[PDB]
Protein backbone atom coordinates (compact mmCIF):
# COMPACT_ATOMS: atom_id res chain seq x y z
CA UNK A 1 0.00 0.00 0.00
CA UNK A 2 2.83 2.24 0.33
CA UNK A 3 1.56 3.61 3.20
CA UNK A 4 4.43 4.89 5.63
CA UNK A 5 2.45 6.44 8.07
CA UNK A 6 0.99 3.17 8.49
CA UNK A 7 3.59 0.64 9.36
CA UNK A 8 5.01 3.82 11.30
CA UNK A 9 1.73 3.58 13.89
CA UNK A 10 2.11 -0.50 13.56
CA UNK A 11 5.71 -0.61 15.03
CA UNK A 12 6.05 2.48 17.07
CA UNK A 13 4.70 0.32 19.88
CA UNK A 14 7.02 -2.07 19.83
CA UNK A 15 9.94 0.15 19.96
CA UNK A 16 8.09 1.76 22.59
CA UNK A 17 7.58 -1.39 25.03
CA UNK A 18 11.16 -2.27 24.28
CA UNK A 19 12.31 0.82 25.74
CA UNK A 20 10.77 0.49 29.14
CA UNK A 21 13.73 -2.11 30.10
CA UNK A 22 13.62 -5.58 29.78
CA UNK A 23 11.67 -7.29 33.03
CA UNK A 24 12.29 -11.52 32.45
CA UNK A 25 15.43 -13.38 31.25
CA UNK A 26 13.64 -13.70 28.34
CA UNK A 27 13.49 -10.43 27.17
CA UNK A 28 16.86 -9.90 28.62
CA UNK A 29 17.88 -12.70 26.01
CA UNK A 30 15.71 -10.79 23.34
CA UNK A 31 17.58 -7.81 23.89
CA UNK A 32 20.74 -8.81 23.61
CA UNK A 33 20.31 -10.72 20.70
CA UNK A 34 17.96 -8.26 18.49
CA UNK A 35 18.41 -5.03 20.67
CA UNK A 36 21.19 -3.39 18.66
CA UNK A 37 19.53 -3.76 15.09
CA UNK A 38 16.18 -2.44 16.10
CA UNK A 39 17.70 0.73 17.77
CA UNK A 40 19.90 1.62 14.51
CA UNK A 41 16.18 0.81 12.60
CA UNK A 42 14.47 3.36 14.62
CA UNK A 43 17.29 5.62 13.87
CA UNK A 44 17.18 5.30 10.20
CA UNK A 45 13.20 5.79 10.36
CA UNK A 46 13.61 8.88 12.60
CA UNK A 47 16.00 10.36 9.80
CA UNK A 48 13.73 9.57 7.26
CA UNK A 49 10.75 10.84 8.98
CA UNK A 50 12.51 14.12 9.75
CA UNK A 51 13.52 14.73 6.07
CA UNK A 52 11.68 12.46 3.60
CA UNK A 53 14.40 10.39 1.56
CA UNK A 54 14.11 6.76 0.94
CA UNK A 55 17.03 6.37 1.04
CA UNK A 56 17.00 6.46 4.69
CA UNK A 57 14.03 4.24 4.87
CA UNK A 58 16.07 1.02 2.70
CA UNK A 59 18.56 0.46 5.55
CA UNK A 60 15.78 0.70 8.21
CA UNK A 61 13.99 -2.23 6.13
CA UNK A 62 16.99 -3.73 5.61
CA UNK A 63 17.95 -3.93 9.44
CA UNK A 64 14.13 -4.88 9.77
CA UNK A 65 14.17 -7.63 7.87
CA UNK A 66 17.69 -9.16 9.03
CA UNK A 67 15.95 -9.19 12.40
CA UNK A 68 12.82 -10.69 11.04
CA UNK A 69 14.39 -13.64 9.26
CA UNK A 70 16.66 -14.57 12.23
CA UNK A 71 13.63 -14.48 14.40
CA UNK A 72 11.16 -16.73 11.64
CA UNK A 73 14.14 -19.70 11.93
CA UNK B 1 25.85 1.48 22.83
CA UNK B 2 25.09 0.90 26.46
CA UNK B 3 23.49 -2.49 26.82
CA UNK B 4 23.24 -4.04 23.81
CA UNK B 5 26.74 -3.90 21.79
CA UNK B 6 29.05 -6.18 24.19
CA UNK B 7 26.44 -7.81 25.73
CA UNK B 8 25.84 -9.46 22.76
CA UNK B 9 28.74 -12.07 23.25
CA UNK B 10 26.76 -13.39 25.77
CA UNK B 11 23.59 -14.01 23.81
CA UNK B 12 24.53 -17.56 22.38
CA UNK B 13 24.22 -18.64 26.28
CA UNK B 14 21.38 -16.56 27.68
CA UNK B 15 19.04 -17.09 24.53
CA UNK B 16 18.19 -20.88 24.57
CA UNK B 17 17.09 -20.70 21.20
CA UNK B 18 19.78 -18.95 19.52
CA UNK B 19 19.81 -18.33 15.65
CA UNK B 20 23.19 -16.14 14.45
CA UNK B 21 22.85 -16.37 10.61
CA UNK B 22 19.58 -15.73 9.18
CA UNK B 23 20.43 -17.98 6.34
CA UNK B 24 22.38 -21.05 7.52
CA UNK B 25 22.26 -24.81 6.10
CA UNK B 26 20.03 -26.86 7.55
CA UNK B 27 22.33 -30.19 7.46
CA UNK B 28 24.22 -28.40 10.26
CA UNK B 29 22.68 -27.77 13.18
CA UNK B 30 24.43 -28.95 16.17
CA UNK B 31 27.90 -28.76 15.20
CA UNK B 32 27.36 -24.78 14.40
CA UNK B 33 25.79 -24.55 18.08
CA UNK B 34 28.94 -26.05 19.52
CA UNK B 35 31.16 -23.57 17.48
CA UNK B 36 28.49 -20.82 18.97
CA UNK B 37 28.99 -22.13 22.62
CA UNK B 38 33.24 -22.24 22.24
CA UNK B 39 33.32 -19.19 20.29
CA UNK B 40 30.94 -17.66 23.12
CA UNK B 41 32.98 -18.88 25.86
CA UNK B 42 36.21 -17.68 24.58
CA UNK B 43 35.03 -14.51 24.37
CA UNK B 44 33.58 -14.30 27.63
CA UNK B 45 36.64 -15.33 28.96
CA UNK B 46 38.73 -12.90 27.16
CA UNK B 47 36.65 -10.05 28.48
CA UNK B 48 36.71 -11.21 32.30
CA UNK B 49 41.54 -10.83 31.28
CA UNK B 50 40.40 -6.91 30.98
CA UNK B 51 39.66 -4.26 32.89
CA UNK B 52 37.12 -2.28 30.59
CA UNK B 53 35.24 -6.18 30.42
CA UNK B 54 35.09 -6.51 33.76
CA UNK B 55 34.02 -3.07 34.85
CA UNK B 56 31.51 -2.83 32.53
CA UNK B 57 29.90 -6.36 32.60
CA UNK B 58 29.27 -6.25 36.27
CA UNK B 59 27.65 -2.34 36.03
CA UNK B 60 25.23 -1.84 39.10
CA UNK B 61 22.48 -1.79 37.07
CA UNK B 62 20.87 -4.47 34.69
CA UNK B 63 24.15 -5.81 33.77
CA UNK B 64 25.58 -9.30 31.96
CA UNK B 65 26.82 -10.61 34.54
CA UNK B 66 23.34 -11.29 36.63
CA UNK B 67 21.96 -12.47 33.23
CA UNK B 68 24.67 -15.13 33.19
CA UNK B 69 23.95 -16.38 36.86
CA UNK B 70 19.96 -16.01 36.47
CA UNK B 71 20.22 -18.57 33.48
CA UNK B 72 22.21 -20.84 35.42
CA UNK B 73 18.97 -20.84 38.08
CA UNK B 74 17.12 -22.63 35.09
CA UNK B 75 16.55 -26.25 34.84
CA UNK B 76 18.13 -26.60 31.17
CA UNK B 77 20.91 -29.64 31.16
CA UNK B 78 22.41 -28.15 27.94
CA UNK B 79 22.74 -24.15 29.08
CA UNK B 80 23.71 -25.17 32.40
CA UNK B 81 26.56 -27.95 31.35
CA UNK B 82 28.07 -25.41 29.59
CA UNK B 83 28.14 -22.58 31.97
CA UNK B 84 29.97 -24.75 34.48
CA UNK B 85 33.02 -24.66 32.08
CA UNK B 86 32.94 -21.06 31.26
CA UNK B 87 32.90 -20.53 35.04
CA UNK B 88 35.98 -23.28 35.65
CA UNK B 89 38.39 -21.74 33.39
CA UNK B 90 36.81 -18.60 34.22
CA UNK B 91 38.88 -18.90 37.64
CA UNK B 92 41.64 -21.14 36.47
CA UNK B 93 40.43 -24.27 37.58
CA UNK B 94 41.11 -27.56 36.85
CA UNK B 95 37.91 -29.38 35.32
CA UNK B 96 36.91 -33.02 36.76
CA UNK B 97 36.17 -36.33 34.80
CA UNK B 98 32.64 -36.17 33.70
CA UNK B 99 31.07 -38.84 35.98
CA UNK B 100 28.24 -39.43 38.73
CA UNK B 101 30.03 -40.02 41.17
CA UNK B 102 31.48 -37.76 43.46
CA UNK B 103 34.09 -39.89 44.26
CA UNK B 104 36.05 -40.50 41.13
CA UNK B 105 35.67 -36.78 40.23
CA UNK B 106 37.35 -35.58 43.52
CA UNK B 107 40.13 -37.73 42.70
CA UNK B 108 40.75 -36.10 39.06
CA UNK B 109 41.74 -33.03 40.96
CA UNK B 110 44.12 -33.81 43.01
CA UNK B 111 47.12 -31.45 42.98
CA UNK B 112 48.87 -34.08 42.69
CA UNK B 113 48.32 -36.61 40.11
CA UNK B 114 50.33 -37.75 37.33
CA UNK B 115 51.23 -36.07 34.76
CA UNK B 116 53.09 -36.72 31.49
CA UNK B 117 55.85 -33.91 32.30
CA UNK B 118 56.79 -36.15 35.17
CA UNK B 119 58.66 -38.78 33.23
CA UNK B 120 61.97 -39.33 33.37
CA UNK B 121 62.68 -38.39 29.62
CA UNK B 122 60.59 -35.34 29.80
CA UNK B 123 60.67 -33.56 33.55
CA UNK B 124 61.70 -36.50 35.36
CA UNK B 125 62.33 -35.04 39.28
CA UNK B 126 62.75 -31.05 38.89
CA UNK B 127 59.28 -30.66 36.97
CA UNK B 128 57.58 -33.03 39.76
CA UNK B 129 59.09 -30.83 42.73
CA UNK B 130 57.84 -27.56 41.07
CA UNK B 131 54.28 -28.85 41.57
CA UNK B 132 53.73 -30.77 44.95
CA UNK B 133 56.34 -28.38 46.45
CA UNK B 134 55.87 -25.13 47.08
CA UNK B 135 57.03 -21.66 46.13
CA UNK B 136 59.94 -20.02 48.69
CA UNK B 137 58.01 -16.60 49.22
CA UNK B 138 55.21 -16.52 51.72
CA UNK B 139 55.57 -12.40 51.28
CA UNK B 140 55.37 -11.25 48.02
CA UNK B 141 52.27 -9.84 46.33
CA UNK B 142 51.40 -12.32 43.84
CA UNK B 143 49.25 -10.49 41.37
CA UNK B 144 47.32 -13.24 40.36
CA UNK B 145 45.57 -13.84 43.68
CA UNK B 146 44.57 -10.11 43.45
CA UNK B 147 42.88 -10.37 40.67
CA UNK B 148 41.24 -13.55 41.40
CA UNK B 149 40.46 -12.07 44.81
CA UNK B 150 38.15 -8.72 43.19
CA UNK B 151 36.79 -11.37 40.27
CA UNK B 152 35.45 -13.57 42.96
CA UNK B 153 34.23 -10.95 44.92
CA UNK B 154 32.34 -9.40 41.73
CA UNK B 155 30.83 -13.18 41.42
CA UNK B 156 29.75 -13.49 45.07
CA UNK B 157 28.20 -9.84 45.35
CA UNK B 158 25.71 -10.62 42.27
CA UNK B 159 24.96 -14.03 44.40
CA UNK B 160 27.05 -16.61 42.53
CA UNK B 161 26.70 -19.42 46.06
CA UNK B 162 23.17 -19.02 45.32
CA UNK B 163 23.16 -20.03 41.82
CA UNK B 164 25.62 -23.00 42.27
CA UNK B 165 23.25 -24.71 45.50
CA UNK B 166 20.59 -24.31 43.28
CA UNK B 167 22.32 -25.74 40.85
CA UNK B 168 23.52 -28.59 43.11
CA UNK B 169 20.00 -29.60 44.04
CA UNK B 170 17.84 -29.20 41.46
CA UNK B 171 19.75 -31.08 38.81
CA UNK B 172 21.23 -34.33 37.21
CA UNK B 173 24.28 -36.38 38.82
CA UNK B 174 26.67 -35.33 35.81
CA UNK B 175 25.63 -31.46 37.00
CA UNK B 176 25.51 -31.97 40.46
CA UNK B 177 29.35 -33.29 40.86
CA UNK B 178 30.77 -30.51 38.85
CA UNK B 179 28.88 -28.00 40.84
CA UNK B 180 29.86 -29.58 43.93
CA UNK B 181 33.42 -29.59 43.13
CA UNK B 182 33.59 -26.06 42.11
CA UNK B 183 31.69 -24.86 45.01
CA UNK B 184 34.13 -26.44 46.97
CA UNK B 185 36.52 -24.84 44.75
CA UNK B 186 35.56 -21.43 45.45
CA UNK B 187 34.68 -21.89 49.43
CA UNK B 188 38.16 -22.81 49.48
CA UNK B 189 39.90 -20.17 47.50
CA UNK B 190 37.29 -17.62 49.65
CA UNK B 191 38.81 -18.36 53.10
CA UNK B 192 42.86 -18.11 51.48
CA UNK B 193 42.68 -15.10 49.38
CA UNK B 194 39.49 -13.04 50.44
CA UNK B 195 39.66 -10.48 53.16
CA UNK B 196 38.16 -11.39 56.29
CA UNK B 197 34.87 -9.56 56.61
CA UNK B 198 33.94 -11.36 52.72
CA UNK B 199 34.53 -14.41 53.62
CA UNK B 200 33.34 -15.11 57.39
CA UNK B 201 29.90 -15.68 56.66
CA UNK B 202 30.26 -18.01 53.66
CA UNK B 203 31.13 -20.76 55.43
CA UNK B 204 27.83 -20.85 56.74
CA UNK B 205 26.05 -21.58 53.74
CA UNK B 206 22.47 -20.74 55.01
CA UNK B 207 19.78 -21.91 51.47
CA UNK B 208 21.71 -25.10 51.98
CA UNK B 209 21.84 -25.93 55.33
CA UNK B 210 18.31 -24.72 56.02
CA UNK B 211 17.46 -27.13 52.67
CA UNK B 212 19.44 -29.94 54.33
CA UNK B 213 17.74 -29.39 57.77
CA UNK B 214 14.34 -28.69 56.78
CA UNK B 215 11.94 -31.42 57.15
CA UNK B 216 8.86 -30.05 55.23
CA UNK B 217 10.37 -30.34 51.82
CA UNK B 218 10.16 -33.38 49.95
CA UNK B 219 12.73 -35.70 51.10
CA UNK B 220 14.93 -36.19 48.10
CA UNK B 221 15.74 -32.35 47.99
CA UNK B 222 16.41 -32.84 51.88
CA UNK B 223 19.06 -35.82 51.37
CA UNK B 224 20.90 -34.71 48.60
CA UNK B 225 21.40 -31.25 50.59
CA UNK B 226 23.36 -33.58 53.31
CA UNK B 227 24.87 -35.72 50.25
CA UNK B 228 26.13 -32.02 49.02
CA UNK B 229 27.94 -31.19 52.78
CA UNK B 230 28.84 -34.62 52.64
CA UNK B 231 30.98 -34.16 49.82
CA UNK B 232 31.79 -30.89 50.88
CA UNK B 233 33.66 -31.71 53.88
CA UNK B 234 35.17 -34.42 51.96
CA UNK B 235 36.83 -32.24 49.35
CA UNK B 236 37.98 -29.67 51.92
CA UNK B 237 39.55 -32.60 54.00
CA UNK B 238 41.17 -33.40 50.27
CA UNK B 239 42.44 -29.86 50.23
CA UNK B 240 44.24 -30.12 53.78
CA UNK B 241 45.62 -33.09 53.38
CA UNK B 242 47.83 -31.73 50.80
CA UNK B 243 49.87 -32.75 47.18
CA UNK B 244 52.12 -35.70 47.93
CA UNK C 1 8.62 12.11 -7.18
CA UNK C 2 9.48 9.29 -9.67
CA UNK C 3 9.22 6.65 -7.37
CA UNK C 4 5.62 7.14 -6.54
CA UNK C 5 5.14 7.60 -10.32
CA UNK C 6 6.62 4.41 -11.23
CA UNK C 7 4.07 2.24 -9.23
CA UNK C 8 1.37 2.58 -11.11
CA UNK C 9 3.06 3.78 -14.75
CA UNK C 10 5.46 0.52 -16.69
CA UNK C 11 8.35 0.88 -18.27
CA UNK C 12 7.23 0.51 -22.11
CA UNK C 13 4.20 2.74 -21.54
CA UNK C 14 6.09 6.12 -20.44
CA UNK C 15 8.28 5.30 -23.04
CA UNK C 16 6.10 6.93 -25.44
CA UNK C 17 18.99 15.25 -15.44
CA UNK C 18 17.96 12.00 -14.07
CA UNK C 19 20.86 11.97 -11.43
CA UNK C 20 19.51 13.14 -8.01
CA UNK C 21 22.93 13.77 -5.66
CA UNK C 22 25.52 14.93 -8.49
CA UNK C 23 27.26 17.97 -8.48
CA UNK C 24 30.82 18.89 -9.73
CA UNK C 25 32.31 17.58 -6.76
CA UNK C 26 32.20 13.65 -6.24
CA UNK C 27 31.75 12.96 -9.96
CA UNK C 28 34.84 10.66 -11.42
CA UNK C 29 35.04 12.97 -13.93
CA UNK C 30 33.47 16.35 -13.23
CA UNK C 31 36.27 17.68 -10.83
CA UNK C 32 38.89 17.53 -13.48
CA UNK C 33 36.86 19.69 -15.93
CA UNK C 34 38.05 22.88 -13.34
CA UNK C 35 40.92 21.45 -11.98
CA UNK C 36 42.65 20.07 -15.15
CA UNK C 37 40.66 21.58 -17.73
CA UNK C 38 38.38 18.74 -18.76
CA UNK C 39 36.17 19.32 -22.03
CA UNK C 40 32.86 19.17 -20.33
CA UNK C 41 31.03 16.28 -21.24
CA UNK C 42 29.57 15.43 -24.38
CA UNK C 43 25.73 15.03 -25.12
CA UNK C 44 24.25 11.62 -24.98
CA UNK C 45 22.10 10.11 -28.11
CA UNK C 46 14.48 12.61 -22.47
CA UNK C 47 15.16 9.67 -24.17
CA UNK C 48 18.54 8.66 -21.80
CA UNK C 49 17.01 10.80 -18.98
CA UNK C 50 14.21 8.49 -18.22
CA UNK C 51 16.52 5.18 -18.25
CA UNK C 52 19.06 7.09 -16.25
CA UNK C 53 16.61 7.69 -13.04
CA UNK C 54 15.14 4.59 -13.52
CA UNK C 55 18.51 2.28 -13.17
CA UNK C 56 18.90 4.58 -9.97
CA UNK C 57 15.67 3.92 -8.42
CA UNK C 58 16.36 0.01 -9.22
CA UNK C 59 19.61 0.10 -7.74
CA UNK C 60 17.96 1.92 -4.81
CA UNK C 61 15.47 -0.24 -4.25
CA UNK C 62 17.84 -3.20 -4.57
CA UNK C 63 19.58 -1.83 -0.79
CA UNK C 64 16.17 -2.84 1.22
CA UNK C 65 17.45 -6.92 0.34
CA UNK C 66 13.56 -7.72 0.81
CA UNK C 67 13.17 -8.42 -3.05
CA UNK C 68 16.57 -8.84 -4.85
CA UNK C 69 15.55 -11.16 -7.86
CA UNK C 70 12.90 -8.71 -9.41
CA UNK C 71 15.13 -5.61 -9.12
CA UNK C 72 18.24 -8.06 -10.42
CA UNK C 73 16.43 -9.72 -13.56
CA UNK C 74 14.85 -5.43 -13.96
CA UNK C 75 18.71 -4.86 -14.16
CA UNK C 76 19.51 -7.25 -16.31
CA UNK C 77 16.51 -6.69 -18.88
CA UNK C 78 18.10 -2.93 -18.96
CA UNK C 79 21.65 -4.15 -19.48
CA UNK C 80 20.27 -6.50 -22.59
CA UNK C 81 17.91 -3.72 -23.84
CA UNK C 82 20.09 -0.74 -23.70
CA UNK C 83 23.87 -2.11 -23.64
CA UNK C 84 24.16 2.14 -24.15
CA UNK C 85 22.61 3.50 -20.79
CA UNK C 86 25.82 1.50 -18.63
CA UNK C 87 28.72 3.90 -20.49
CA UNK C 88 27.45 7.15 -19.27
CA UNK C 89 30.28 7.90 -16.64
CA UNK C 90 28.78 10.50 -14.73
CA UNK C 91 25.67 7.74 -13.81
CA UNK C 92 28.82 5.09 -12.31
CA UNK C 93 29.78 8.25 -10.18
CA UNK C 94 26.46 8.09 -8.93
CA UNK C 95 25.66 4.73 -8.40
CA UNK C 96 29.39 4.49 -7.07
CA UNK C 97 28.45 7.75 -4.61
CA UNK C 98 25.23 5.43 -3.43
CA UNK C 99 27.04 2.10 -3.26
CA UNK C 100 29.27 4.67 -0.89
CA UNK C 101 26.65 5.58 1.73
CA UNK C 102 24.11 2.73 1.59
CA UNK C 103 24.24 -0.84 3.22
CA UNK C 104 24.16 -3.20 0.10
CA UNK C 105 24.77 -7.21 0.61
CA UNK C 106 27.81 -8.70 -0.89
CA UNK C 107 26.12 -10.63 -3.36
CA UNK C 108 23.94 -7.56 -4.50
CA UNK C 109 27.35 -5.02 -4.19
CA UNK C 110 29.04 -7.47 -6.34
CA UNK C 111 26.15 -7.45 -9.14
CA UNK C 112 25.97 -4.13 -9.14
CA UNK C 113 29.93 -3.48 -9.53
CA UNK C 114 29.78 -6.15 -12.33
CA UNK C 115 27.37 -4.68 -14.37
CA UNK C 116 29.55 -1.49 -15.35
CA UNK C 117 32.61 -4.06 -16.14
CA UNK C 118 32.37 -4.28 -19.90
CA UNK C 119 32.57 -0.41 -20.61
CA UNK C 120 34.47 1.39 -22.23
CA UNK C 121 34.40 5.23 -20.97
CA UNK C 122 36.21 6.72 -24.53
CA UNK C 123 35.85 10.30 -23.31
CA UNK C 124 37.45 10.46 -20.29
CA UNK C 125 40.62 8.22 -21.89
CA UNK C 126 40.54 10.51 -25.01
CA UNK C 127 40.53 14.08 -22.50
CA UNK C 128 43.24 12.48 -20.71
CA UNK C 129 45.59 11.95 -22.97
CA UNK C 130 45.24 15.29 -24.59
CA UNK C 131 45.14 17.00 -21.29
CA UNK C 132 48.36 15.21 -20.87
CA UNK C 133 50.48 15.94 -23.92
ZN1 LIG D 1 29.55 14.16 -13.73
Amino acid sequence: ERNVKGMFEVLEPLHAMMERGPQTLKETSFNQAYGRDLMEAQEWCRKYMKSGNVKDLTQAWDLYYHVFRRISK
Amino acid sequence: RADVELERILAPYTDFHYRHSPDTAEGQLKEDREARFLASKMGIIATFRSWAGIINLCKPGNSGIQSLIGVLCIPNMEIRRGLLEVLYDIFRLPLPVVTEEFIEALLSVDPGRFQDSWRLSDGFVAAEAKTILPHRARSRPDLMDNYLALILSAFIRNGLLEGLVEVITNSDDHISVRATILLGELLHMANTILPHSHSHHLHCLPTLMNMAASFDIPKEKRLRASAALNCLKRFHEMKKRGPK
Amino acid sequence: SFHLLRQQMSLTEIMNTGLQEHTDDNCLYCVCIEILGFQPSNQLSMCRILLRKEVLRLVINLSSSVSTKCHETGLLTIKEKYPQTFDDICLYSEVSHLLSHCTFRLPCRRFIQELFQDVQFLQMHEEAEAVLA
